[PDB]
C-alpha cells in the first residue's frame, strides 16, 4: 500500500500520499473553542473547530496553537489535529497505511517518545518512522552534501551534512522563527496607532507580514530612505475596512532574523549561525558547505533574502571561497517533497518501526537502531 | 549507537529532471490553455451579455415612460 | 497574473545556470592559464640549467 | 503591457550574454590544455638531452 507522509510542523499541517508533488491537504494546526454563550439553539455548535474550519468562524473563538517550539505543550489538542488530518482531510483510516512524521532536532525525546505512543496505540498504524526536518529538505533538492537552514514557522535549525554523513555535533537550532516575527510585528505596528490584542487578530497581523514585509538588502540605507521619501508606504485593507499604511515597519520586522536583539533574544541572527555552524565542521569540507548552501522552511520566502544572506555569509567568509544559496522555488513544501520522496524510496522500505517491535521494547524503541 | 543504514544501490539528483523537465513544458502549456479557454469562455460572453442586458433595460425604460405618462394623464384632476 | 510568474521563474532559473556556468568556465581558464604559464617557466629554467651544463 | 517585455527581453539577454561568455573561456581554456600538452611533451625531451649532456 501507499504510505502518509504527514509533517505537523507548527503554523500549518502538511500532509499527503507518498510519491506526489504537493502535499494534498495544508491547513493552519489551530484548535479554538467558543468563548460566547450562544443563544440561538439547535445551530448545531461544536464545541471546538479545528484546522481551517476555525479560520473562518475565528471572530467567535479563541485559537490556540498546540504546538509552541517544535515540541507539543498540549497533546490532547495535537490529538485531535491528527484525528482530523486523518478522517477529514484525506478520509483514509489509519489502520491501513503506513505513516512518516518529522521531528525538528534536539527536541525533548519525551516528545517523540508520546508521539510514537500515540500512533500506535490510538491511531493504530501499521508502521510509523519520525525523521529529521532538514534531511527531508535535503532530498527534496536533489544533493547529497550541503548545510541546510530550515527557518520555519516554530523553531529555525541549521543541520551541516556531508555525502550523506550527519554532523551531529554542528547542529544549531534557534528558536526564533515566524511566530516570534509575527508578534514583533504586532508589537511594531502600535507605533503607529493600529493596536491588535486578540488571538484571531495576531491572523491578520500574520496576513500583513506574508503580504507586505520584505528583507532589506542594507538596513541603514533603508531606514534612511524609508524616512525620507515616500515611496515605500504601502496600504493594506483590513477585513473590515479603514486601511493602514505600513511605512518602515516593512522591512524591520523580518530584519529580526539576522539581528535577534530587536526581541530581546541574545544570539546571532541567521546570517552568522550558519557561518558558526560551518566553522565547526572539519577543515576539508567547508568549501563544498559553502557552495551547497541551501533554505527551506516557510520562512524563508522573504522577497529579498537570497542575496542579504549571500551578502551576509560573503562578508563574513573568506574571500576565495564561492558562496551560493540554493533558493527553491518551492521552499514552503520542500520538507514534504523530501519526506515524500524518502518514503517512496526501496531501499527505506525496511527501515519502518513495525508494530511488533514496539510491542517487544515499549515506546523507547524510537531511540535505537530503528531511529 | 547511532542508527546504521543499511547499504543500497542507488540513485539521487537522477529524479530532478523527471520531477522539473516535466512541469517546465506541461505546466506552462496547459496554463496557457486554461487562460486561452477562460478568456474566450469569459470576457465575449461577458461583454455580449451586459450589451443585451443594457438593450432589455433600456426597453424596460421605455415602458416606465409610457406607463408612468399615461397614469398621470389620467390621475391629473 | 499566473502564468506569466512562472514562466518568469523559467527565465531566472535560465539566468541563474548560464551565469554559473560562465563564472565557472572563466575559474577553469584562469586556472588552467596559471597551469600553463608556470610549466612555460619551469621548461624555460630548464634550458637556462642545459646553458651551464653546456657551458 | 510594458514591464513583461523589456524584463524578459533583459533576462533573455543575460542568459545569452552567460553563455557566450561560458563558450570563449572554454574555447580559450581547451587551447590553453593543448599548449601545455605540447610543452609538457617538449620539456620531456630537453631533460632526455639535458641528461645526456651530463653524462
Ligand atoms: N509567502 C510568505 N512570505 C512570508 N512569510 C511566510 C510566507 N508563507 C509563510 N510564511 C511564514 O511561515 C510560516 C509557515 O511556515 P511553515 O514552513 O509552514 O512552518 P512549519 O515548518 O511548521 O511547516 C507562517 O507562519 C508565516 O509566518
Ligand atoms: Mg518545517
Amino acid at each position: 500500500t501507499t504510505a502518509l507522509v504527514c509533517d505537523n510542523g507548527s503554523g500549518l499541517v502538511k500532509a499527503g500520499f507518498a510519491g506526489d508533488d504537493a502535499p494534498r491537504a495544508v491547513f493552519p494546526s489551530i484548535v479554538g473553542r467558543p468563548r460566547h454563550q450562544g443563544v440561538m439553539v439547535g445551530m448545531g455548535q461544536k464545541d471546538s473547530y479545528v484546522g481551517d474550519e476555525a479560520q473562518s468562524k475565528r471572530g467567535i473563538l479563541t485559537l490556540k496553537y498546540p504546538i509552541e517550539h517544535g515540541i507539543i505543550t498540549n497533546w490532547d489538542d495535537m490529538e485531535k489535529i491528527w484525528h482530523h488530518t486523518f478522517y477529514n482531510e484525506l478520509r483514509v483510516a489509519p489502520e491501513e497505511h503506513p505513516t512518516l512524521l518529522t521531528e525538528a532536532p534536539l527536541n525533548p525525546k519525551a516528545n517523540r517518545e508520546k508521539m510514537t505512543q500515540i500512533m500506535f496505540e490510538t491511531f493504530n498504524v501499521p508502521a510509523m518512522y519520525v525523521a529529521i526536518q532538514a534531511v527531508l529538505s535535503l532530498y527534496a533538492s536533489g544533493r547529497t552534501t550541503g548545510i541546510v537552514l530550515d527557518s520555519g514557522d516554530g523553531v529555525t535549525h541549521n543541520v551541516p551534512i556531508y555525502e550523506g554523513y550527519a554532523l551531529p555535533h554542528a547542529i544549531m537550532r534557534l528558536d526564533l522563527a515566524g511566530r516570534d516575527l509575527t508578534d514583533y510585528l504586532m508589537k511594531i505596528l502600535t507605533e503607529r496607532g493600529y493596536s491588535f490584542v486578540t488571538t484571531a487578530e495576531r491572523e491578520i497581523v500574520r496576513d500583513i507580514k506574508e503580504k507586505l514585509c520584505y528583507v532589506a538588502l542594507d538596513f541603514e540605507n533603508e531606514m534612511a530612505t524609508a524616512a525620507s521619501s515616500s515611496s515605500l508606504e504601502k496600504s493594506y485593507e483590513l477585513p473590515d475596512g479603514q486601511v493602514i499604511t505600513i511605512g518602515n515597519e516593512r522591512f524591520r520586522c523580518p530584519e529580526t532574523l539576522f539581528q535577534p536583539s530587536f526581541i530581546g533574544m541574545e544570539s546571532a541572527g541567521i546570517h552568522e549561525t550558519t557561518y558558526n555552524s560551518i566553522m565547526k565542521c572539519d577543515i576539508d569540507i567547508r568549501k563544498d558547505l559553502y557552495a551547497n548552501n541551501v533554505l527551506s522552511g516557510g520562512t524563508t520566502m522573504y522577497p529579498g533574502i537570497a542575496d542579504r544572506m549571500q551578502k551576509e555569509i560573503t562578508a563574513l567568509a573568506p574571500s576565495t571561497m564561492k558562496i551560493k544559496i540554493i533558493a527553491p522555488p518551492e521552499r514552503k513544501y520542500s520538507v514534504w517533497i523530501g519526506g515524500s520522496i524518502l518514503a517512496s524510496l526501496s531501499t527505506f522500505q525496511q527501515m519502518w518501526i513495525s508494530k511488533q517491535e514496539y510491542d517487544e521494547a515499549g515506546p523507547s524503541i524510537v531511540h535505537r537502531k530503528c531511529f | 549507537v547511532p542508527p546504521k543504514i543499511p547499504d543500497g544501490e542507488r540513485v539521487d539528483f537522477d529524479d530532478i529532471h523527471r520531477k522539473r523537465v516535466e512541469k517546465d513544458l506541461n505546466e506552462l502549456q496547459t496554463l496557457i490553455e486554461a487562460h486561452f479557454e477562460n478568456r474566450k469562455k469569459e470576457e465575449e460572453e461577458l461583454i455580449s451579455l451586459k450589451d443585451r442586458i443594457e438593450k432589455r433595460r433600456a426597453e424596460r425604460a421605455e415602458q416606465q415612460r409610457i406607463r408612468n405618462e399615461r397614469e398621470k394623464e389620467r390621475q391629473n384632476r | 497574473m499566473d502564468a506569466i510568474k512562472k514562466k518568469m521563474q523559467m527565465l531566472k532559473l535560465d539566468k541563474e545556470n548560464a551565469l554559473d556556468r560562465a563564472e565557472q568556465a572563466e575559474a577553469d581558464k584562469k586556472a588552467a592559464e596559471d597551469r600553463s604559464k608556470q610549466l612555460e617557466d619551469e621548461l624555460v629554467s630548464l634550458q637556462k640549467k642545459l646553458k651551464g651544463t653546456e657551458d
